[PDB]
RNA sequence: GCCCGUCGCUAGUACCGAUUGAAUGGCUUAGUGAGGCCUCAGGAUUUGCUUAGAGAAGGGGGCAACUCCAUCUCAGAGCGAAGAAUCUGGUCAAACUUGGUCAUUUAGAGGAACUAAAAGUCGUAACAAGGUUUCCGUAGGUGAACCUGCGGAAGGAUCAUUA
RNA sequence: ACCCACUCGGCACCUUACGAGAAAUCAAAGUCUUUGGGUUCUGGGGGGAGUAUGGUCGCAAGGCUGAAACUUAAAGGAAUUG
RNA sequence: AGGACUUUUACUUUGAAAAAAUUAGAGUGUUCAAAGCAGGCGAAAGCUCGAAUAUAUUAGCAUGGAAUAAUGGAAUAGGACG
RNA sequence: CGGUAAUUCCAGCUCCAGUAGCGUAUAUUAAAGUUGUUGCAGUUAAAAAGCUCGUAGUUGAACUUUGGGUCUGGUUGUCCG
RNA sequence: UAUCUGGUUGAUCCUGCCAGUAGUCAUAUGCUUGUCUCAAAGAUUAAGCCAUGCAUGUCUAAGUAUAAGCAAUUUAUACAGUGAAACUGCGAAUGGCUCAUUAAAUCAGUUAUCGUUUAUUUGAUAGUUCCUUUACUACAUGGAUAUCUGUGGUAAUUCUAGAGCUAAUACAUGCUUAAAAUCUCGACCCUUUGGAAGAGAUGUAUUUAUUAGAUAAAAAAUCAAUGUCUUCGGACUCCUUGAUGAUUCAUAAUAACUUUUCGAAUCGCAUGGCCUUGUGCUGGCGAUGGUUCAUUCAAAUUUCUGCCCUAUCAACUUUCGAUGGUAGGAUAGUGGCCUACCAUGGUUUCAACGGGUAACGGGGAAUAAGGGUUCGAUUCCGGAGAGGGAGCCUGAGAAACGGCUACCA
C-alpha cells in the first residue's frame, strides 16, 4: 500500500441541461474562441467558481485581518499576473466581477490569435 | 489456561458481555501452590519475562523473625493452628501466607540464653560486664514466656511461599498474640 | 453503619510494616501511620487520631491519590465501606444547539474517617483499581449536610 | 499486534522528516536509542534527503560502515541510529561539524557549526536520583546517566556535558528571565525568555516565555530546554534564531531579500 | 351522469393453518469427556563419588601395600544427579449422548382474505330532499349493498318568530 | 325593582381589513420568510387498514398498542361556470 | 514561597492539544492540468529560497470576563471581628 | 401516442444534446420548508388524546454599584511637518 | 456549488405525492473507443473449498573447520585462504490479507501506572567467588554431542534407530585478590570516665522482620540514665539527611535466609614499551557477552466524555460472583481475576436489560447558501481472526496457527 496522489473532478456540467438561452451563449463562446467541446465552458466556470468562493469568503472577514490580508493579496498577485484581472482593479471586489469570457481570453489559442501569427481561432488552434 | 481477565465478568450493570479476543496469554493464572510440611522441593517455574519463580510445596523449614529485640533465626514450621481465609487448610496443614504456625522455638531460645541467661522455663568478665550493663532490661512479656516453657512459640507467616519459595514470618508478640490467642480460645 | 470494635472480621487489622514495641515501656496507643494527598487537602483528625484500618485509606492506607478529581453528589452510601456518587452533566447536541441532561454513576471507597449521608456533595480523587468498580477515594465532604446544619427552632 | 513493532509506513512517518508521500511504500523506523522516535532523526534521513551526500539507502550504508559519522564522538554505524535534538554529527572528510536544533518552521534543520565548540553539547536534566550504594546520578533527556553531579543539581535544569569524557562541565539552573528553546508542539524551533512558570498544583507546569521581538506564549514545561541567558546563549543559534516572522512577514522578507 | 356491495372467472401478494411436522443455529438439565498444564507417585536408562574383591603381570616411572597406575573389569552395596514410558488427584476445558428451551428458515391438507383485471350476475345503498336527509357509536337482522332501535353530530335541506 | 355611567369575569354577537389564509372564512385561524413566550399530543399521497400478528385490559361485547407484503397516479380541500 | 481560607457551576475570550494523508490555502511554467514538493541562480568557478498556514466546532487542561441562567450563606444566631 | 393523413411505434432525410464518451438498473444526496433546531402542518386536505389530576422531563415574575471627575496606554480618522 | 418543471379539473387556487433534473473515490451492465499522464480492482453473495509454485532464513577480520569440498600460491608444521554441512546465536510474534465475531464492546480525544514486565539500542554499572587464607589447574577443569565415517528399517513425510571418533560465547564446573572500615565474640588488669591483646562475618542477588529516610520558631528547671574534655567550675558548644503534589519513594543500616543468581576459563586486529634480555614484566583499538539502575522500541492494564434502530424488549443481575468488605491463592503487577467467610448489594424512564445491525471503530468520502442526510469492507492509526472451537512448548514478547496437541466439519 503506497500513498495515493488525489485526482479531482475540474467541472461541473450545470443543473438545467437545455437552457435555450445558456445553450447558445455556449455555442457562442465555442464558436468565438473554437473550444471543441462544451465542457471547456465549463471547465473555465468551475475555475471562475473557485476563485469567486474564495473571493467571497474572504470578503465575509473583517477589514485589516491577516487572513483577509494574505490570501486576498496572495489571490490577486496570481490573477494580475495570470493577466484576466487588469492592474487598475486589484481590489478583490472587482474579483468578483470576473466573467467566464475573461479566462477564455488569456488561452493560448486566442493568445496566438491575438498576436497575428495565426490569421484565424481555429488556425491557432 | 486459568484467565484473570474482566471479559468473562459481567459488567457492573449486569449485562451479560459477548465473547470476544479468546483469552490471551498476558492474562494467564496459574494453579495454586497449596504447599505442606517436610521434605524441602520447590519446583521452579519460568515466568513472563524470565524471572524464576520458586513455588515452594512441601516446605519444613524457614527463617523467622522476633521483633522486639529484632533478631532473625532459621528454625522449623511444626503444623499450621489457624488460617484466618479457610480452616480447611489447616485441616490439610496447607501453609501460605499469614497462616499461623507453630515454632520448634529452641534458637530463640539458646539465643536468649546466650544474650541474657534468665534460664527461661522455670564466664568471661567481658560476657559478665555486658549482661550488667543490660541491667536485666528483658523484661519481655508473660505468654512469650509461657510457650517457651511450653517449647513451641506462636508465629504468623509473612512470606509467599507460592511465589517467592521462602517461608519466612514473624513470631506473634504483643497484643498481636493477645488477639490471635482470644481466636484460639475460641477455637478451643 | 462501622463497628465498634476496631477488628471486627477473623483476620487481624494491622497497618503492614508500622510496627509498636511492646517491650518499650512508652505505652503510648499505638504507632499509627499516616500521610497527606497533597493537593492542599487537608487530612481529616479523624483520621489523625483515629483507630480504624481500611486498608485502601488515602490518608492511613496503602493506596496513592493520582489523576482525575472529580466533584460530585452523594445517591447511595449506604453499601459497606464504599460509596456510589452521582455526577450530572449536559451533553451538547449539536445538530439542535441544544443540551441534555445527562448523569453517570461513579462508586467510590469512602474512608471511616469520613461521616457521609444521602445528598452530601463530595470531592473524590482518582487511585488504583480497588475493586472491580471503584476507582476513586472520597478526599472532602465539601457538604457535610447542606441545608440540615440548622435542624430545630427554639427562640 | 502481539509484540514490538519494526515498520514504518511513510505517512505514518513524522511530518518534521517531511519526506516525500510518493517514492516508497515506508519510512525509515528509527532503531532504539538515545530518542523517542517521534522526536529523533535516523541518520539516513539526515544524510540522503537533508545532506543529499547520499543518493539511497546503499550509498547511506556504505558512509555509516566506513566511520565517517561520528554522532557525539562515537560512530554509530547503524542506519537508522535515531541522532536526536542537540547531537553533534562530525564528518572528519569535508571537517564538518553539525548540531541538530530545530528551525522555527520546527524542523531539523543543517546547521554548520565550528569544530571547537562542537567538542561539547548541551542536555536537560530529566531525573536526578539516587542508585545504589546511595550515589546520585542524573538522567539527561539523551538517556546519558552522568554519575556524581553537582549537588544542587535539580530537575529541568540544563548541563553542558563536555561530550569527550562525558562528565559535567557547567550548569544552568533554571528560573525567570533565562534565555530558552522550546522542542515540541506548535512552539518548536522558538526561542525566548521565561517571564514566569505557573505551578499547577498536580501535574503539567506551565511556563510563558517572551522573545526578542516582544511576542509572548506559552509552553509546557516538559516541552522545554534551557539554553542560556539572555543576550549570552551557550550554543550557536540557527539562521533566525527562531523569531517566528508572521506568514505576511515572511512574505516581505521574500519580496525585499531578492536577487535574481 | 356517478357509483355501492354479494355471488361468478383469471393472475399475484400476504395471513391463519391441523399435520402434534423438517432442517439449521442458539443456549441448556443430566450423563460421558480427548488433549495440554500443575501435582502425587513411579523409575526403563544415562551417569558421578566411593575401595567393593579378580585375573591385568614394572597394566605407577624400582620381584613387593604397581615404590597400584585418569589400574583390566563385573557380584558390588550405599550415596547422589539427570531421568522416558506409565500413573494419583485436580485444572483449563474442546467435543459426544440424552432430553428441554428459544430463534430463523422450512414444507403442509384446508380456511379466511386483499388487490388488479371490468362487457358476467342480483339488486340500486350513496352524490339532488338519491326519492326513507346524511353520517358516528353501539346492538339485532338479513342474498347483497343495507334496514331497524337508542343516544348523538350538520360535514343539513334551517344561522331567522320580540310573528 | 328599574334608569344612567364605570369596572372585573363568562357564554356569546354585529361591522371591518388595516392583518392571516388555497379559499369557505377567523377578532382569533392575527402579532409566521420582518420566520424563536413555555409546553404536551398527532400527521408525511391513496388503498391494503385501524386488517393480521404479538402483548395488555374485558365474563362477553370489544377497548388500547398496532405494520408489512402488494397495488395505485392520484385520492382529497375550497371555490368558479354550466 | 510558603501556612491560611477557599460557594459551586453552566456560559464565553485566549492558549496549549486534537498523528500524517485528506479539505482549505501560500510559493513553485510537471510543456498546461490532475498532480508533485519541488526547484532557482552563477560567469558556469558552487551559491542558494523552500517543503507556507487554518479549521475542526463535542470530552479533558489552563486562562481573562461577570451580563444572562442555577445553587449557598445570618432566624434556635451554634452569625462575622477583636 | 397507436381506431387509414401517427410531428410519439418501424425505417429514410434533416436536426438537437453530450462527446471518446453516452445510455440504462439499483442505492444515495440536493431538489425535500415531503423530517422542518434554523424550518413543516393539525377547522374542513393526513393530523388536537373525550375531559381532568399527576411523578419524571421541559420551562419558570422582579430585585440586590448605577453613576460620575481626573490622569494615563495603545488604535483610528483628523491639520499639517 | 441559496433556481425548479409535466400530471388530479370544463376551468382555478391548494394540500399532496409520482415523474422529470444534477450529482455520487457507488457499483453492475449495454453500445462505442484514437493519444499522453494516473490509477482502483473477488469487499457486498460464500471468514465458502483449494490442486500447483513461491511467500523467512540468516556469517562478519572477530563463536565452533579435519567437507578424505575448493586453493595450493608466495606469506602457511595446530590454525589461518575460500567455504558446503551441522552445532551455536538471532529473527521467525515484523510484514501481508480479511472484516467473521464485537453496540460502553472496539475506537477517538484526554489522563494515570506512587499498580507492572520490557530481548534489543544507548549511558553508566562489581575488587570480597579465600571462609580460618601455614599445602590449589588458573600458563586454562570435565563429559557428551551434532556435522561426518558406515549399517539399516518404511510405500511413502523436512520419518531417523544402532555403532565410531570430534569441538564451542553449546552443557557443566571453577580460580584468583588488595587494602580499608563496620559489626559482632575476649588471654587480662584496676578499682571506675572501666579499657583493652586479640578472633570470625560483612560484594551483589533473593526472602522476611526492624530502623533512618528530619525540618514553623527563642530560652529553662528538674529527676533518672551517663558519655567527651576537664585550665575539676562544670560546658556540652558540634550533630548529616535527596526527590515528588503525596508515599512504606530513591537510598542507607541491623538481624538473619537461600535445594546460593551474577561477579569474562570467550574471539579479531595491532602485537608497542620496560629492560628485572625471559617467553619475563606489562601494554592499545575493538567484537561478543554480563548483574543492576536508567533511556528507547514498547506491552499490559486505566480515568472522563462520546456510539446506529428498537418498549410489538420495563425491570435487569446474584444459588454457578451479581455489588462490596477482609484474608489468602494466582498474576509481571492493581483488580471477584479465583477461592474461604461475611454484608445484600449494583444498573434503570437521563432507556438500564433484552432484540436487530446485509455494524469492525476512527482519520475521512459523497453531497452543499446556512443547518444537515447518507456512506466509511479498502492505501494511515487502532482492534480482532487464520475452517469453528479449546490447550500449550520455546521467548523479552504467541494462547502464534507459512509452531505444535486434541475434538468437531
Ligand atoms: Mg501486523
Ligand atoms: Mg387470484
Ligand atoms: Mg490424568
Ligand atoms: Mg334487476
Ligand atoms: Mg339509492
Ligand atoms: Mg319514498
Ligand atoms: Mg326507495
Ligand atoms: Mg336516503
Ligand atoms: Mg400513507
Ligand atoms: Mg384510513
Ligand atoms: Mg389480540
Ligand atoms: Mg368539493
Ligand atoms: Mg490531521
Ligand atoms: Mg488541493
Ligand atoms: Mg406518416
Ligand atoms: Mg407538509
Ligand atoms: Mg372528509
Ligand atoms: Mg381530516
Ligand atoms: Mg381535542
Ligand atoms: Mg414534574
Ligand atoms: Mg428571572
Ligand atoms: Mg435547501
Ligand atoms: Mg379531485
Ligand atoms: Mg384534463
Ligand atoms: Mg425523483
Ligand atoms: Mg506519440
Ligand atoms: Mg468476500
Ligand atoms: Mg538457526
Ligand atoms: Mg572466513
Ligand atoms: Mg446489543
Ligand atoms: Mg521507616
Ligand atoms: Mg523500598
Ligand atoms: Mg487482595
Ligand atoms: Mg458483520
Ligand atoms: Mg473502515
Ligand atoms: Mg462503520
Ligand atoms: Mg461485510
Ligand atoms: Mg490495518
Ligand atoms: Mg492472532
Ligand atoms: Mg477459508
Ligand atoms: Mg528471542
Ligand atoms: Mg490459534
Ligand atoms: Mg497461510
Ligand atoms: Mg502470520
Ligand atoms: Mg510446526
Amino acid at each position: 500500500p503506497r500513498a495515493p496522489r488525489t485526482y479531482s473532478k475540474t467541472y461541473s456540467t450545470p443543473k438545467r441541461p437545455y437552457e435555450s438561452a445558456r445553450l447558445d451563449a455556449e455555442l457562442k463562446l465555442a464558436g468565438e474562441y473554437g473550444l471543441k467541446n462544451k465542457r471547456e465552458i465549463y471547465r473555465i466556470s468551475f475555475q471562475l467558481s473557485k476563485i469567486r468562493r474564495a473571493a467571497r469568503d474572504l470578503l465575509t472577514r473583517d477589514e485589516k485581518d491577516p487572513k483577509r490580508l494574505f490570501e486576498g493579496n496572495a489571490l490577486i498577485r496570481r490573477l494580475v499576473r495570470i493577466g484576466v484581472l487588469s492592474e487598475d482593479k486589484k481590489k478583490l471586489d472587482y474579483v468578483l466581477a470576473l466573467k467566464v469570457e475573461d479566462f477564455l481570453e488569456r488561452r493560448l489559442q486566442t493568445q496566438v490569435y491575438k498576436l497575428g501569427l495565426a490569421k484565424s481561432v481555429h488556425h491557432a488552434r | 489456561g486459568i484467565s484473570r481477565d474482566s471479559r468473562h465478568k459481567r459488567a457492573a450493570t449486569g449485562a451479560k458481555r459477548a465473547q470476544f479476543r479468546k483469552k490471551r496469554k498476558f492474562e494467564l493464572g496459574r494453579q495454586a501452590a497449596n504447599t505442606k510440611i517436610g521434605t524441602k522441593r520447590i519446583h521452579p517455574v519460568r515466568t513472563r519475562g524470565g524471572n524464576q519463580k520458586f513455588r515452594a510445596l512441601r516446605i519444613e523449614t524457614g527463617n523467622f523473625s522476633w521483633a522486639s529485640e529484632g533478631v532473625a533465626r532459621k528454625t522449623r514450621i511444626t503444623g499450621v493452628v489457624y488460617h484466618p481465609s479457610n480452616n480447611e487448610l489447616v485441616r490439610t496443614n496447607t501453609l501460605t501466607k499469614a497462616a499461623i504456625v507453630q515454632i520448634d522455638a529452641t534458637p530463640f531460645r539458646q539465643w536468649y540464653e546466650s544474650h541474657y541467661g534468665q534460664s527461661l522455663g522455670k564466664t568471661s568478665k567481658n560476657t559478665e560486664r555486658k549482661w550488667a550493663a543490660r541491667a536485666a532490661e528483658a523484661k519481655i512479656e508473660h505468654a512469650v514466656d509461657s510457650q517457651f516453657g511450653a517449647g513451641r512459640l506462636y508465629a504468623a507467616i509473612s512470606s509467599r511461599p507460592g511465589q517467592s519459595g521462602r517461608c519466612d514470618g514473624y513470631i506473634l508478640e504483643g497484643e498481636e498474640l493477645a488477639f490471635y490467642l482470644r481466636r484460639l480460645t475460641a477455637k478451643k | 453503619s462501622t463497628e465498634l470494635t476496631v477488628q471486627s472480621e477473623r483476620a487481624f487489622q494491622k497497618q503492614p510494616h508500622i510496627f509498636t514495641n511492646p517491650k518499650a515501656k512508652a505505652n503510648r496507643k499505638t504507632k499509627r501511620w499516616y500521610k497527606n494527598v497533597g493537593l492542599g487537602f487537608k487530612t481529616p483528625k479523624t483520621a489523625i487520631e483515629g483507630s480504624y484500618i481500611d486498608k485502601k485509606c488515602p490518608f492511613t492506607g496503602l493506596v496513592s491519590i493520582r489523576g482525575k478529581i472529580l466533584t460530585g453528589t452523594v445517591v447511595s452510601t449506604r453499601m459497606h465501606r464504599t460509596i456510589v456518587i452521582r455526577r450530572d452533566y449536559l451533553h451538547y447536541v449539536p445538530k439542535y444547539n441544544r443540551y441534555e441532561k445527562r448523569h453517570k454513576n461513579v462508586p467510590a471507597h469512602v474512608s471511616p474517617a469520613f461521616r457521609v449521608q444521602v445528598g452530601d456533595i463530595v470531592t473524590v480523587g482518582q487511585c488504583r483499581p480497588i475493586s472491580k468498580t471503584v476507582r476513586f477515594n472520597v478526599l472532602k465532604v465539601a457538604s457535610a449536610t447542606g441545608k440540615a446544619n440548622k435542624q430545630f427552632a427554639k427562640f | 499486534a502481539r509484540g514490538p513493532k519494526k515498520h514504518l509506513k511513510r505517512l505514518a512517518a513524522p511530518h518534521h522528516w517531511m519526506l516525500d508521500k510518493l517514492s516508497g511504500c515506508y519510512a525509515p523506523r528509527p532503531s532504539a536509542g538515545p530518542h523517542k522516535l517521534r522526536e529523533s532523526l535516523p541518520l539516513i534521513v539526515f544524510l540522503r534527503n537533508r545532506l543529499k551526500y547520499a543518493l539511497n539507502g546503499r550509498e547511506v550504508k556504505a558512509i555509516l560502515m566506513q566511520r565517517h559519522v561520528k554522532v557525539d564522538g562515537k560512530v554509530r554505524t547503524d542506519t537508522t541510529f535515531p541522532a536526536g535534538f542537540m547531537d553533534v554529527i562530525t564528518l572528519e572528510a569535508t571537517n564538518e561539524n553539525f548540531r541538530l536544533v530545530y528551525d522555527v518552521k520546527g524542523r531539523f534543520a543543517v546547521h554548520r557549526i565550528t569544530d571547537e565548540e562542537a567538542s561539547y553539547k548541551l542536555a536537560k536534566v530529566k531525573k536526578v536520583q539516587l542508585g545504589k550504594k546511595g550515589i546520585p546520578y542524573v538522567v539527561t533527556h539523551d538517556g546519558r546517566t552522568i554519575r556524581y553531579p553537582d549537588p544542587n543539581i535539580k530537575v529541568n535544569d540544563t548541563v553542558k556535558v563536555d561530550l569527550a569524557t562525558g562528565t559535567i562541565t557547567d550548569f544552568i539552573k533554571f528560573d525567570t528571565g533565562k534565555l530558552v528553546y522550546v522542542t515540541g508542539g506548535r512552539n518548536l524551533g522558538r526561542v525566548g525568555t521565561i517571564v514566569h512558570r505557573e505551578r499547577h498544583e498536580g501535574g503539567f507546569d506551565l511556563v510563558h516565555i517572551k522573545d526578542s521581538l516582544e511576542n509572548t506564549f506559552v509552553t509546557r514545561l516538559n516541552n522545554v530546554f534551557v539554553i542560556g541567558e539572555p543576550g549570552r546563549p551557550w550554543i550557536s543559534l540557527p539562521k533566525g534564531k527562531g523569531i517566528k516572522l508572521t506568514i505576511s512577514e515572511e512574505r516581505d522578507r521574500r519580496r525585499a531579500q531578492h536577487g535574481l
